[PDB]
Order: C-alpha cells, then structure tokens, then sequence
C-alpha cells in the first residue's frame, strides 16, 4: 500500500540518521554496499577476461557526440546503456557496440 | 596423526593395455585449429 | 544336466542325421570337453557351445556342411589349425569372452580360406596396438570381424 | 521421394545409409531447418 | 499466498491486474477462487506489493517478514514469524468422509 | 605387439629423444607440501651441517648463533659448510690477478648505479614480507606500508627520492627505542544481508597505530617468511641485497666461466666455445674429461659469512662509505630469522575434532603427541627456537638471494685451475646452481687425480659437489643446466610453452602480447617453426573462445557474431579484416613483430580503415606494439570500498538497516525501475512512490482520498 | 646488425640457420627484379616434372609481366 509505505517513511524520518544516511547516500552508492557484502576481487586474468566478455555491458565508453551516434538497440541486440555508471563516471558499452 | 605414506604396489598390467590402446588409430578424431598465414620463408615450409 | 540331455532333447530321440544345428549351452563338461556328439553326424549347419567349460579343441567330427560354429565365456588356449582337417568349410567364428594369450593363438586360421567373420570380444590380444591391422594382414582371407570391417551388416 | 515424417524417425547418419539395402527409405538433412526425404536405387 | 487466497481478503482480491479465464490439462473452467489461486501462484509479486507493510513485530522472538521472503524487518500487514516452534494438527480424528 | 616407448632411445639419441620432458618451467600444483614442517627440516638440516662450528648467543637479538666458517675441516663425505677463510681470500686474489682491474671496475660501476638509482627500483619484485602486518603482500604495498611507518616514526628517507637516503633511514629506524607504524585489524559484521534474515556476519578491516619496542623490530626486520624458493624478505633487507648483486653481476659479466645472465642462443654459444676451447689446447696425446656436477645443499651450507668476506675483498680499493653499504647486507643475512608459517594440525578421531596449533605454541603440548618424524624436529629445534614462534638460523641461504654472488664463489672455485702443480688443468661452466667442469691430463688417472683435488678444494671453499647426482665422461657430451650438448648438437630438457587463454588486456593488446611471447620464446627457449606455428594456432584458437570473434564466413552463432557476419558481408577487402572481427589471421614466422593493424593496412577497406582507425572512436577514450583503434578499448576496473570513513560511520549508526529494508520492497518489486545516476535514494523513492500513486489511481487499486492523502505526504516530502 | 636483430627469430636458431637478406628502397631495377626470379620459378617448375623442355618453354610463352610477355622483357 502507497499510504503504508508513506506513513513508514515517514516514521522513519523523524529519527535523524536515517534522515541522513537517505539524504546523502544515493542510488548508485546503494549498490557499493551490497558488492562488499557479498563480492570481492578476483585472479587469474585470463579467465577473468573470459567472464566479463560473456557479460551485457563489460566495455568502458566515452562521452561525446560519437558515443551517443551508436544506437541503443540493433536488431534485437543491446549496445550501450543509457544511466551514468559509478567507476568511470559515464556510459558503458556491450562489446558488440565495438563490431557495430 | 601420522602421515599415510603411499603404500608399494607391483606391476599393474592395465597400464601396457593403456599405452597400447590410446596409441591406436580409431575413425573420429577432435582437433579443429584454425588457419595460418602463408608460408614464405624456407624456414615457414619446413615448418608446415 | 549333460551334453546327453541336450542331444536327446535336440534330436527327440531319432536318427543323428536330422537336424542340421545344435545348441550345448550351460552344460558341465568332462574335464573341459564337447563329448556327446558321435563321430557320425553327416549334416550340420550351427553351432552354439556357451559356458560348456571347453578348455581345447581335440575331440569333433569331420564334417564338411557347417558353417557356422559359436564358442564363448571358455578357457579354452590352443592352436585351433585342427578345424582345417575337421571342417575346413567355416564362414562365421565366434570366440568372444574366450582367453587367448598373444597372437599366435590365431595363427593357424590362416590354412582356412572359407572364414569370412571372426569374434574377438574382451580377449586378452585384443588389447594391443594395431591388433585390428594385424589381423588383418595375418588372415587375408577374413571378409568380417567384430563388426566394423568397413561397414555394419548382421549375421 | 518425400518430405520430413518425423514417423519415420530422425536423421540418418552416413554409416546407417551406407549400410543400407535398396528399395528402403531414409531421411536426410541438407541444412538446418530444411529436412528431406530419400529412398535408395539400383541404378 | 494460498493463506492471502483462502482468506478472501478484499486487498487480494483489489490486487489483481490481469485477467481470470484459466483452465486445467483436461480444459475445464474452474471456480473463481482457484482461478484466483493460480493467478495469484503464476504472479506472486502481484497482491504482494499492493497488500501494504507494517511495522516489525517489535518483541524479543516475533520478527518480520518482508515480500522477498527474506527474513528482513518491516513486514507484511498481518503476517509474523515466531522464532519457535508450532505443533498443529492434532486428533486426526479421520472422520467419516463421503465421495461424489 | 606390447608397446615400450623406452626403445625410442635405440634409434635416437638420447639427448634428443628426452628432450622438453617436463612442459613447465615453473612449479607443479602437486610438489611435497612446503608448510612448517618443511621449514623446520630446512632449518634442521642448515643447523646440522654446521653444529661442529662455534655455538653463541647473539648480544643483540639474544638468539643462538652457528658459526661453522674457520671450523675444522671434514673428515666426511657428508655435506660440510666448514669454509676457510684463507681459502677464500686466495681464490678471489688468483681471480682479481688473472683478470686484473676487474673487481675495481665492477665495484665502480655498482656503486655509481646506486647513485643514480631510485628507491623505485625496488617495487620490482615478488611478494614481499611486510612486517607492519607480518604478511606476505605485494613489493608496491609494502614499500608503501614501510614508508608510511618511516614518516611515522620521523624518518623521511623517500622524501629526497635517492635509495642512499632510503637505506641510511632503514639502519636508522634499526636504532629507534620504540618503533610506532600502522597496522590492519579485521572486526566483526553486523549489517544486514539477504540470505534469509537480512543479516550477515563478515570482517572489515581497519587501521590502527601500533607501537613495538626496539628488539621486537629488530627481530621483525631480519625475519624471513614462507609462502623453488623457499622464504621471502622484507623491505629492510631488499636495497643492500639490490646493491650487492648488481655488483656481483658486474663482476660475473666479465667472467668467461660464468654462465650467467646469458640467455637463448647465446648459451648455446657459450656452451660450444668452452667445449671447443678445452679442446683446443689439449695435450698432445692427453685426455680431456668432463664432469656434470651438481650441488646437494647449495644453499644450505654456503655462509653469509663467506659472502661478507667475498664483498670485502672485492671492493678493497673503494670509498668506505660503500664498502659500509656492501656490507650492511651480509651481516643482516648473518642474523637472518625465520618464521615456520602457520603451525601444525591436531585431530581426535574419537570425538570428531581437530584444531590449528600455530608456531608460537608449537612446543605448548607434549611431544608425545606429534607424530614420530615432528617429535624428533622439534627435539632437535629445541635449543634454535625463540618464543615469539621463530628459529635462529645464522648458517644457510634459503635458495636464491646471492645468486651472483654463489657464481662469483664459483667462478674463484673453477679458477685456481691446478693444485701441487700436477700434470692437469680444470677449467669449466658455472650458473649459481650448476657447475659443468672440464679438466685435460695425460690418462684418466690423472684426470680423476685433478677432479678429487677439484672436490677438496671445494669443500675448503664450503661448495659441496654431488656425488649422487654427477657423472664423469670424455669430453664433447654433457649438460648445463638443463641444456643436454651432444658433439654439436644440442636440445633442451624443460621448456615453458605458452599457457592457455589470452594475455587479459584486451583484443589488440592480446594478440599482440601473444604473439610477442611466441617470438620470444623461440628466440630463447628455442622453439621450432613447426611448434611455433601451432603455438599460433592454439593462441587463435583460444583468443577467438575468449572474444567470442569467430570467423565472418563460420556458421557459429552468437551475440557479437550477428554484426560480425553483416559486416564479413558487406566489406569486399576481406583479407584485411583483424581477427577481431572474424577475419582470415594471416600471422605466421616472418611477420611475428608486426602489429595485425600494419599487416593488413593495404588490403582494409579505406571504408572499414576508417571506421576502425577514426581518430575520434568513444572506445579507446585516454612491453608490446600495437595501434591505437577501436579495439584497444578499457574494461571497467572500479571495485573494492571508497569513502570508507563515511560509509563506516553511517553503518555503524543504527538505521541503516530499516532505510535498506525499506529500499528493497519497491526497488526489488521491478528488475530496474531506479533512477540511478547519483539521485539521492530518497528522491528515487519519493519518485517511485509518487509513480505507485498515480498507477494505483489511474487503475483504480486506491479512491481519490487515499490519492490525495498520498500526495499530501509526497508535498510534505520535498520532491513534489 | 640493427635490421638483423629484429628478425632473430626466424634466421637462428639452436640446430637451424636461415639465410635471409634485408632490403629497402631499392627501386629501379624492376623489370628486371621480376623477371629473374619468375624465371626462376619456371625451373623450378619444370625440373621435377619428366621432359622439363616442353613444359618449360610453355610456361614461358604463357606468363606476362602486368602488360606484357616474358619473352619481350628478356
């Protein structure tokens, strides 16, 4: 229910960390707290090439007109996406967008 | 507790049947590489 | 039960020249033989002698009609170059699960010039390299194998 | 001689077809998604 | 979410978004309560979101439960977890039954 | 027909047919476990070759100490670490007269190289024993941890950049009454996580100031831990090492004897010249033998002692000042310390239990409860053990750290060339392990006259030759370190091939790298064209798996594979398409060094040139040659915990784990239904919320005034 | 030898040596510098075959250099 969640954000808000720690803290930082929780780095650089490869988007893209002339979808095959990434702070592309 | 030191064993007459069959021509084979470049050099076509 | 009471069964009790196949499977044998079978059957066509124990290939009448003949699961090691002055008439061998030792157990097959298929399954030559190729150039004559000469056909 | 008869079963390998008698009738594939059907010859 | 169907509970029943005209192997049309039943099974986040939350079992063993069925606080409107043991069942009389 | 593949060897020679038996070069997964038993009988055995030496008590680290050097000489063919010192000095004085101006030459040149060089130098390395932590931690991050603790404690050595100043602060910081540094220490969890209570327990590290007194660090420094090297040392000890084997390698580079740092076809080279040259001045109707010796215990019975001694004699004509700094690394391996790693293992069957005794309480139970082979270790590491869980060990080298040096002591072995003037001459080949010895005579009695005097005299020197592993044969068939030479001919026993998958850099980057490392390795580790051609095949084979960039013209499918075949389709220069992008590979022997770019530049399309090559591609963005395109793009490498002080401070607050719990109801209702792009949680939400609302209405699930009471909420909220 | 080292790999070997050239930059002789070397090809081509004349002397009324026939070039 709308009213439920409201009326427990709102309960929420009178204490003042959660306040804060929602004010501050965003959407993106959201997802950092989970990865530590549960992922941490990994070795053999071979194979850890070979995972990211099988991955949506494992390719780091700049931002300019040409990145954005590249199309979103070809043919039923994703390229890039459109939110801001954390880590390089800006686009990232599927690797097919580089054979595009 | 003390170490399980590997025990001593004879001859095993599996291992000759091992060597013998794996050796032999069967009518499959496995192995696809892909191409190379063409040879030029002398030391290419010895090599191929 | 004994090779008597399977040629009894076979043949009901009638005249030796009148069935042209007989079937001595799961029967005791003395010493590792095939006694039962008198010298004077004329016409046979197959055999079959499974778990009979035979351990040589000594006693069998001169015949000169069979074709066929299946020994398996025996512990039978000799020359068999007997058959040829048996029955130098066989077209399908079968000596899966026997024990045989190196390959010049098969050696006298060689003087047999009517043998098109040989069974060799689980046998201790058949583990060797080039067996198959060896075999091969040591019985010109053999038309067949275990199966896979160059194609798959049934018996 | 036909078309695909999933009845007659599945595709057949060279061995089966090499191996085969005359006057019976087989499946073949040429590529994927276009099946036939064939019947050996004598001539 | 059998519970949630059984009950009846208007919320259920206000949850629903898509449509009742299912049938079963042998192609019958059931009830409305099974047909609901499966609907609801089919699409479990379906009646869930749309149920509303309320606060956590505040006690020493009660404790929450959210929609994810993870054991987080601030749980479903009714719905509670005791961290103990329930024995049901009991004077499985067998009774006498009769068959249609 | 009984196959036996040992009869190869009838109609080959067995240099030949034996030759790349073991693929690796490298370390099996499988080699007897090294854990603190193997250490302890490391120590064991270093201590008992030299237990006839003089015995004390260190008056600094307050650990028992063997001195062996000047002690009495064998009466045994045991192993003996038993050098003379005289011995010694008279073989580098033969060394320095045969080749004069040598060792001052060497000498000048280490200590300018150490002028100019920079403490950078010494983050090339393998893993590093970081004492802060007492762990093994990559060279960068120690160095970085030393430093760190260095300012800490007042000393700024990497300030002014020079390694001179690095060290001075190292024999500093050996001076400091107390020693304060940072440490990292792990503590519990409590923050929620979804498994099925929205709770989990892990550890987070933290940094904290620790201080130690004088001795502590003392003994930390000289410490040498365990992960065919056996140990590792830490920062203190790198920069004098550094020093003293640039040194040592200047010394050694000018030594015809020395094998070392040859490498490819140039050991070949050296290998036949020094067989020819023997040969060459043979006697006149003599006899030339040849002996493949090896070393049992090399670097167990070599004396740091010996070293310094070797150090001093060589820079005898050099400013004192680095004379000092030469020696400053011999002494500190003199009082080398070593750690036994993480302990042993104790179970009870009985009850089902088992449990880690670590080094420290190695020796808090009876002995009676080890095993027969640990009882009798510890017994006998008893008296060389501290309370602190580490062993005195004065004596030994734990393998490679003076591998120069060993040769240099080699090389002086191989030189003196003759003893009481008898009617032989050695000569030979030594690589820090391995020694390969010529020696001409008149008969082969002679020459084994001049092999046992050889042996003796390098027992005086403390090298222990092999008699189990070394043979003796006229001269023109040997080995030298796994390289077998045969009158001319000459094959390899080991040989690195290259391991499966790409580089891991990217498509252009990895291709490069592999074919790089191929050419590489038939340069130096003589691969054949034939081998090296199907090294090739199998680096494609398994580039084109990793990239998923299989031929335009193949029948695979895949996600990348669709635009691979409609551009295969429409480019007419198919030949000069990379790999990359299912092209034909066109790499072979002669083109091995040329990047694909360069290869296929005349035959691209000026169409596709373009788009690969243009100037201005969204990929690239901002050893091995390639060309910068669209394929030399950057992967992701952002992970790990930023802002930790922040994150920490808000976790350990108290309502973190209701905001989270409220996130996950509606972000988790939808796969992605957030905002993100640094929008504030409580704006995604505040959104979210109002969206439900307007969907709820406009559906119908909520009448007006449950709307209307929502929105009033959302106006007292912020966002709307 | 600047421009030999960078092909070390395909000239020496441990057992092996390759006899190879550098070049660059030298034009001029054209002409020339095809038609040796197609010549030679045609040896080649007619010492292994039985009879290597008429094969010989067809392959070589039957080769053009880019306009023209080898016998003019020769």
């Amino acid at each position: 229910m709308t009213l439920a969640k409201i009326e427990l954000l709102k309960q929420l808000l009178r204490d003042n960390e959660a306040k804060t720690v929602l004010k501050q803290t965003t959407v993106d930082q959201y997802n950092i707290i989970r990865k530590f929780n549960t992922s941490r780095i990994e070795k053999n650089p071979s194979l850890r090439m070979k995972w990211a490869m099988c991955s949506n988007f494992p390719l780091a893209l700049t931002k300019g007109d040409m990145a954005n002339r590249i199309p979103l979808e070809y043919k039923g095959i994703q390229l890039k996406t459109n939110a801001e990434d954390i880590g390089t702070k800006g686009q990232m592309c599927s690797i097919a967008a580089v054979t595009w | 507790e003390e170490p399980k030191i590997p025990n001593k064993c004879r001859v095993a007459a599996w291992v000759q049947t091992e060597m013998n069959l794996l050796s032999t021509l069967t009518s499959k084979r496995a192995l696809d590489l892909p191409e190379i470049g063409p040879d030029v050099a002398p030391v290419e076509h010895v090599g191929s | 039960m004994e090779m008597g009471r399977r040629i009894h069964l076979e043949l009901r009790n009638r005249t030796p020249s009148d069935v042209k196949e007989l079937v001595l499977d799961n029967s005791r044998s003395n010493e590792g033989k095939l006694e039962g079978l008198t010298d004077e059957f004329e016409e046979l066509e197959f055999l079959s002698t499974i778990n009979v124990g035979l351990t040589s290939i000594a006693n069998l009448p001169k015949l000169n009609k069979l074709k066929k003949l299946e020994l398996s699961d025996n512990r039978v090691s000799g020359g068999l170059e007997v058959l040829a002055e048996k029955c130098p008439n066989l077209t399908h061998l079968n000596l899966s699960g026997n024990k045989i030792k190196d390959l010049s157990t098969i050696e006298p097959l060689k003087k047999l010039e009517n043998l098109k298929s040989l069974d060799l399954f689980n046998c201790e030559v058949t583990n060797l390299n080039d067996y198959r190729e060896n075999v091969f150039k040591l019985l010109p004559q053999l038309t067949y194998l275990d199966g896979y000469d160059r194609d798959d056909k049934e018996a | 001689s036909g078309k695909y008869d999933p009845d007659l079963g599945d595709f057949k390998t060279i061995e089966e077809l090499e191996k085969l008698k005359p006057g019976e009738k087989a499946n073949i594939l040429l590529y994927q998604g276009k099946p036939v059907k064939v019947v050996k010859r004598k001539r | 979410i059998l519970c949630m169907v059984f009950s009846q509970d208007t919320r259920m029943f206000q949850g629903v978004r898509g449509e009742i005209n299912f049938l079963n192997r042998a192609g019958q049309l059931l009830s409305p309560m099974y047909q609901l039943q499966r609907y609801f099974l089919n699409r479990s986040n379906d009646l869930f979101d749309q149920w509303g939350y309320e606060e956590s079992p505040k006690a020493s063993e009660l404790h929450g439960i959210n929609e994810s069925m993870n054991a987080s606080d601030y749980t479903l409107k009714g719905v509670v977890v005791t961290r103990n043991v329930i024995d049901d069942f009991s004077s499985t009389e067998t009774e006498k039954v009769s068959i249609t | 027909m009984n196959i036996n593949p040992y009869f190869l060897f009838i109609d080959v020679p067995i240099q030949a047919a034996i030759s790349t038996t073991f693929p690796y070069t490298g370390v099996p997964p499988y080699s007897h476990g090294t854990g603190t038993g193997y250490t302890i009988d490391t120590v064991i055995r270093t201590h008992e070759y030299s237990n006839k030496g003089k015995q004390y008590i260190s008056d600094v680290t307050g650990c028992t100490m063997v001195d062996p050097t000047n002690g009495p000489l064998p009466e045994d063919n045991e192993p003996s670490a038993y050098a003379q010192l005289d011995c010694v000095l008279e073989a580098l004085d033969r060394m320095d007269e045969e080749h004069p101006g040598l060792f001052q030459a060497a000498s000048q040149n280490a200590m300018e190289t150490l002028m100019v060089t920079t403490v950078d130098k010494l983050t090339q390395g393998r893993q590093t024993f970081d004492w802060t932590v007492c762990r093994n931690q990559p060279a960068a991050t120690a160095l970085n941890t030393t430093i760190t603790s260095f300012r800490l404690n007042d000393l700024n050595g990497a300030d002014k950049g020079g390694l001179i100043p690095f060290c001075q602060d190292i024999i500093d910081s050996l001076d400091r009454p107390e020693m304060t540094f940072f440490s990292v220490k792990n503590i519990k969890k409590k923050l929620p996580a979804k498994n099925r209570k929205g709770f989990l327990i892990k550890r987070i590290p933290m940094k904290v100031k620790d201080k130690i007194t004088k001795v502590e660090y003392i003994k930390r420094a000289l410490s040498l831990n365990t992960m065919r090297a056996i140990a590792t040392a830490g920062i203190q000890i790198r920069g004098f090492v550094l020093v003293v084997e640039n040194l040592a390698k200047n010394i050694c580079e000018n030594l015809e004897q020395s094998g070392l740092p040859v490498g490819g076809n140039e050991k070949k080279a050296k290998l036949s010249n020094a067989v020819a040259k023997m040969l060459s001045n043979c006697p006149p109707g003599g006899i030339s033998m040849t002996v493949t010796g090896d070393n049992t215990k090399w670097n167990e019975c070599l004396n740091p002692r010996i070293f310094l001694a070797m150090t001093e004699r060589i820079t005898r004509d050099s400013p004192i000042w680095f004379r000092d700094f030469c020696s400053i690394a011999p002494v500190l391996f003199s009082n080398k310390i070593a750690r036994l790693g993480k302990g042993f293992m104790i179970t009870s069957k009985t009850k089902r239990l088992k449990a880690q005794i670590p080094c420290p309480d190695l020796f808090s139970i009876p002995l009676e409860r080890y095993n027969e082979e640990t009882r009798a270790k510890l017994k006998k590491l008893k008296p060389f053990f501290n309370e602190e869980g580490t062993a005195s060990l004065s004596p030994g080298m734990m393998m490679g750290m003076f591998n120069m040096l060993s040769t240099v002591l080699g090389v002086a072995a191989l030189g003196i060339k003759n003893i009481g003037n008898k009617e032989y001459l050695w000569d030979g080949l030594q690589s820090s392990d391995d020694f390969a010895l010529f020696v001409n005579a008149k008969d082969e009695e002679t020459c084994m006259e001049g092999i046992n005097d050889f042996y003796r005299t390098c027992k005086l020197l403390g090298i222990n030759m092999s008699k189990k592993k070394s043979y003796c044969n006229e001269t023109g068939m040997f080995e030298f370190t796994s390289m077998f030479y045969r009158d001319g001919f000459v094959s390899n026993f080991a040989m690195e091939l290259p391991s499966f998958g790409v580089a891991g850099v990217n498509e252009s980057a990895d291709m490069a790298i592999g074919m790089t490392i191929i050419k590489n390795n038939m340069i130096n580790n003589g691969m054949g064209p034939a081998t090296a051609q199907t090294a090739i095949q199998l680096f494609i084979a398994d580039y084109r798996y990793t990239y998923k960039c299989h031929r335009g013209d193949s029948k695979v499918e895949g996600k990348r594979m669709k635009i691979i075949k409609e551009l295969w389709e429409n480019t007419k220069g198919r030949d000069g398409l990379l790999v990359a992008d299912g092209g034909p590979n066109i790499y072979n022997l002669r083109n091995l060094h040329i990047p694909e770019i360069v290869l296929k530049y005349n035959l691209m399309d000026p169409e596709y040139k373009g788009r690969l090559l243009h100037p201005q591609n969204p990929f690239v963005g901002h050893d091995y040659d390639a060309v910068s395109g669209t394929h030399s793009w950057r992967t992701k490498r952002n992970r790990s915990i930023l802002n930790t002080d922040q994150r920490n401070m808000i976790l350990e607050e108290q309502c973190y784990a209701k905001c989270c719990n409220l996130f996950e109801a509606c972000f988790n209702s939808a796969s992605y239904r957030k905002p993100v792009g640094q929008h504030s949680m409580l704006e995604a939400m505040a959104h979210r919320l109002r969206m439900d609302a307007r969907l709820d209405y406009e559906s119908g699930r909520m009448s007006k005034d449950d709307f209307e009471k929502a929105m009033a909420h959302l106006g007292e909220i912020g966002y709307i | 030898s600047a421009e030999f080292i960078e092909m070390l790999h395909c000239l020496q070997g441990e057992n092996w040596r390759q006899i190879y050239h550098p070049g660059g930059n030298k034009l001029t002789e054209s002409r020339s510098q095809s038609m040796i070397v197609a010549c030679r090809k045609i040896i080649r081509r007619s010492i292994v075959a039985s009879n290597p004349l008429e094969l010989a002397v067809e392959i070589a009324n039957k080769t053009v250099i880019d306009t023209e026939p080898l016998k003019s070039c020769l």
